[PDB]
């Protein structure tokens, strides 16, 4: 759609002099002359048939008289069946170099909201798999999640184990979009992902789509990359109608590149250093995860608490939209249990009779109960000793015992460490075990049996082989 | 409903959105901020708005508006920049407490600092 | 006696020295979080509008 | 030293002062500020400067780059701007106290607030 | 004269001037005509359409627009040479004692740049000065850097003054008093102090200083070049003769205040807490010119007001990499009634080695420092339980840490019209002896007010036993 | 009177009101703010003024000018922009208290901290 010839570069923003087809805001340029593609999207209008746009390549070599031409549309990416399995940057070009992406129709990154009268109206409840997610803070599905804990703590395992249990009930799959990533840990991630089992380079026996933008391209880059991935994950919602997962790794490097490209246009700062428009940067990313009448996406994101702050204004604009928490803690790791989940400070927003139901609210409200006085008396016999507590306090020394080791499950994606067998537990199947131990039905079993197991009829199964 | 004698109510929901939405409008055309980046005059937004919540009189049809807005805190400071322009309007206040509503105490009131200017002339008398 | 009792209450009167102190850093930490917040703001308007007057 | 098989070591001395050349040269060409005056593309300095380290692999010869980069606090604030960029895109620190450097510890490592992210894998079987 | 430029715009201490033929480089000097004062301007940025942005050195009072302006053809040109001893001179190289002109025959202009790699003499020494802190925990080294950092009111006119007394006599190599903008009172008082004491002599020719006096009533374009018109002079001595200087800088830190102070009216953003935003650029090309070569030797002494006790300030934490020794001054420790108020875990040199000053010198240095941080672990408990609940061994730490903490304390000699006691000069063997027997335990006999404001360890019993006999 | 002999004394009551006086007739001439919007120039402001408090040496004529500026701070922080910058023109100080007037020492000096360059110590000879 014409020929625009370039009139200044300063920076990572180019300034482009259209003729006669002046292109819409939110439109792919492409430079010619050039050794790859440079794309630059259009950001502004500035009278004189004179454009403003954020690039997304390195800036160099650039002079001042290029023709650039214009796509017409916003960035079109490969969208489709054949994309899983595969790599690819901000605008669609495969970076494994395991051969060109073969699709037939391609989709641009930015589009609108789902409609008022396209929602669903009665919530429903997301089943993973994993015992204490589904029980102690459960997922909705269209809801969004925060995921806390860094490295170290059994987080990489928890990713690849939601990916492994999504696709072996539900059958939607998923995309991941690392936003500013490590390059070194991008490939410890792909190389992970292939002795997994989650990618797999030899056939149509793929489940997740990596959309990787990394840390040492440009902050124009940066912001688009949970765009891509977003656009990539709606085919297996619009078009074929199934339960999409996609992973933002992390919430804050999304909201840290659009301060960025918002400092470099001129715009005035906000409150602590922010952009103006953070709320609606992120409302404009975030609508977009709905259930709407053909399928749905749900979302889970990790995010980065700067300075322990937790009424800074980049985490408390993300807590705005959050409909769950989880918390990986270095602590539960040290007493054996997997995944490393604090069930006294993952919380979930849909915990409510009305939501969830009787049933499940009157269990994982007495389970919630009996580790908070556990860690009271973590004092009392501490200091006092042990024979010294009641005759009813030691029933919650065992019952507040025997529950955080049922908490702990061995998964599917890490088989050949653990040797045992990946185990999966439907939602019925976390409400049965869980009632009988604050029952006390099983008073009768040793604190170690609880250990590494799937239903409630393989901790007695367990039990009864032992010595 | 106000002026053909009619009783209305109005909620809205929140008035702290409507000002992160004017923050945004403000600093994009290039106007002086102030504390917590604020405009000049984020109170002039929300008095404007709040004094259009009268009770008519007998000459003027007796009809009445009823406003209820709502702000939210950041960690329970009632100190900030915008919860001291909305306190300084409304004829009292309703205080909610994330202490007590974690404990168990749902709808979490905070009777002690919950007060009403005028609302005590008005109410029944079996009450 | 009186020097059970009075171990047991350099015991208990040092519990609420340390609940104490608890409940004091935690109402200062929230008044360090928004000193520290408004001297970030407070001195990036003083450039914002260093430049803008040039 | 990287592209021909063999192994080499970089020790930036200290990149706190690269950053402050940088906000030098822009504030002089007029490109806006940002949080501490730096431009908006300080954490692009940093981030395409300490990512060319790398370990090749067999097919493009098998040669290493280690880079250890310095960074100068200012009384323990590892909260500001640069020491926060800097400690997002490496792969662990080393944190030196002056507390311990008079109580007769030297090297005045802290070891509680240092971590190394790769750890185990990086270390002989004896070690 | 050329470019007889013409002024078209003073606001404030900055005077843009247009040349109708020659334009000159930066770093100029302009003589503005028809005043009966000698007001000089330097050339500071090339704007186009042939006008220049320069900086006043005086009061821009009576500058009418369209005044003719000349040039001289190259940088300030100051007098130098051996003739310019025992005199005050100005920043454009004037003198203001009213003793009549400097007669020299060589200038010096005040633009150079730093000495090469090449050119980098590597020995390091010692040097003693007499205080007990300065010489067993921040040894000197002779051609070192040494900064005396410190807030106000803690004593670094006092610490500055003394060293000129004690090492500045007994030298034979010069030394010279840059004064950066400070009181004129303190101005007077130097110049008083050394004629008395021979340093500066008014009828023949053997004074060995030279003074240069820009103060806080000038403007602030003029106080940030007499930092510059100091290691001028100071530079004749170490390279064209072979000698050995010392130099004396009081106080360094207005001149980099005095560059925030015009920075904005020159154009540019302004930077982090409100300083310009060219730092680290302009000082570093001035504490690169304060280097020993291998044609001669400086030995530099500089006081750095810190602004409000705040260390982690730009102005002097950009400083801490100039130097070889920082003595730290703290208030603290001089709220009660020590002085030198130096801090004795804060103040740090490099020659601190046991390769340099020994290995009987680094072992006792390295546990008063080691004993002193282990009185604030206790000072924690003592708030709480009381001093009479502490084990035997932690009272007698306590003991020792305030007999060593009186005994880093001494009289200076310049302290003998404030405090009315007679001044001390420790020599090196003392100090080390004394503070190894405080450390063993052959003093736990006695009282601390003994050690209070003594020199050697021999005076400290000498005390011990006149307040036992007037008991 | 200094300079035709005699002795005088001067109080400026006070001068945290010539630099708010400073602050806005200069920036209605579009001067760009510092910090606090203070100019670049307020040290030069109260520097050019406390210098003429000399003492003649007595081939003049031998007079003298005290002087004795008042300053106000807010809550007592003797570390403001203001505050600081004049400490250090002035050879001694006089740190009047709230909690002594109140407990009762009238006039409430803090004789702990009061420090001062003590004038070659003229008090006089019986005192
Ligand atoms: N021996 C001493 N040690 C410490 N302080 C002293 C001593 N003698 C006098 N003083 C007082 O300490 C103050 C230190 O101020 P001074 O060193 O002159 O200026 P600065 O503010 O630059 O430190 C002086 O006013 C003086 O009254
Ligand atoms: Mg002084």
């Amino acid at each position: 759609a014409a020929t625009g010839r370039i009139v200044a570069v300063i920076g990572a923003v180019v300034d482009v002099q259209f003729d006669e087809g002046l292109p819409p805001i939110l439109n792919a340029l492409e430079v010619q002359g050039r050794e790859t593609r440079l794309v630059l999207e259009v950001a502004q209008h500035l009278g004189e048939s004179t454009v403003r746009t954020i690039a997304m390549d390195g800036t160099e070599g650039l002079v001042r008289g290029q023709k650039v031409l214009d796509s017409g549309a916003p960035i079109k990416i490969p969208v489709g069946p054949e994309t899983l399995g595969r790599i690819m940057n901000v605008i669609g070009e495969p970076i494994d170099e395991r051969g060109p992406i073969k699709t037939k129709q391609f989709a641009a990154i930015h589009a609108e909201a789902p409609e008022f009268m396209e929602m669903s109206v009665e919530q429903e409840i997301l089943v993973t798999g994993i015992k204490v997610v589904d029980l102690l803070a459960p997922y909705a599905k269209g809801g969004k999640i925060g995921l806390f804990g860094g490295a170290g703590v059994g987080k990489t395992v928890l990713i690849m184990e939601l990916i492994n249990n999504v696709a072996k009930a539900h059958g939607g799959y998923s995309v991941f979009a690392g936003v500013g990533e490590r390059t070194r840990e991008g490939n410890d991630l792909y190389h992970e992902m292939i002795e997994s089992g989650v990618i797999n380079l030899k056939d149509a026996t793929s489940k997740v789509a990596l959309v990787y933008g990394q840390m040492n391209e440009p902050p124009g880059a940066r912001a688009r990359v949970a765009l891509t991935g977003l656009t990539v994950a709606e085919y297996f919602r619009d078009q074929e109608g199934q339960d999409v997962l996609l992973f933002i790794d992390n919430i804050f490097r999304f909201t840290q590149a659009g301060s960025e490209v918002s400092a470099l246009l001129g715009r005035i700062p906000s409150a602590v250093g922010y952009q103006p428009t953070l709320a609606t940067d992120m409302g404009t990313m975030q609508e977009r995860i709905t259930t709407t009448k053909k399928g749905s996406i749900t979302s889970v994101q990790a995010i980065y608490v700067p300075a322990d702050d937790l009424t800074d204004p980049a985490p408390a604009t993300t807590f705005a939209h959050l409909d769950a928490t989880t918390v990986l803690s270095r602590a539960i790791a040290e007493l054996g249990i997997y995944p490393a989940v604090d069930p006294l400070d993952s919380t979930s927003r849909i915990m409510d009779p009305n939501i969830v139901g009787s049933e499940h609210y009157d269990v994982a409200r007495g389970v919630q109960k009996i580790l908070q006085d556990y860690k009271s008396l973590q004092d009392i016999i501490a200091i006092l000793g042990m024979d010294e507590l009641s005759e009813e306090d030691k029933l919650t020394v065992s019952r507040a015992r025997k529950i955080q080791r049922f908490l702990s499950q061995p998964f599917q994606v890490a088989e050949v460490f653990t040797g045992h067998l990946g185990k999966l537990v439907p939602l019925k199947e976390t409400i049965k075990g869980f009632q009988q131990i604050l029952a006390g039905e099983y008073d009768h079993l040793p604190e170690q049996a609880f250990y590494m197991v799937g239903p409630i009829e393989e901790a007695v199964a367990k039990a009864d082989k032992l010595a | 409903f106000r002026d053909n004698g009619k009783h209305a109510l109005i909620i809205y929901d929140d008035l702290s959105k409507q000002a992160v939405a004017y923050r945004q409008m403000s600093l994009l055309l290039r106007r002086p901020p102030g504390r917590e980046a604020y405009p000049g005059d984020v109170f002039y937004l929300h008095s404007r708005l709040l004094e259009r919540a009268a009770k008519m009189n007998d000459a003027f049809g007796g009809g009445s508006l009823t406003a209820l807005p709502v702000i939210e805190t950041q960690a329970g400071d009632v100190s900030a920049y915008i919860p001291t322009n909305v306190i300084s309007i409304t004829d009292g206040q309703i205080f909610l407490e994330t202490e007590l509503f974690y404990k168990g105490i749902r709808p979490a009131i905070n009777v002690g600092l919950s007060v009403s200017r005028v609302g005590s002339a008005a109410q029944t008398r079996a009450m | 006696e009186s020097t059970t009792s009075e171990q047991s209450a350099r015991m208990t009167a040092m519990d609420n020295a340390s609940k104490n102190a608890s409940e004091m850093i935690d109402k200062l930490t929230l008044t360090f979080n928004r000193t520290r917040q408004a001297v970030i703001t407070k001195e990036l308007i003083e450039i914002i509008s260093g430049a803008a007057a040039l």
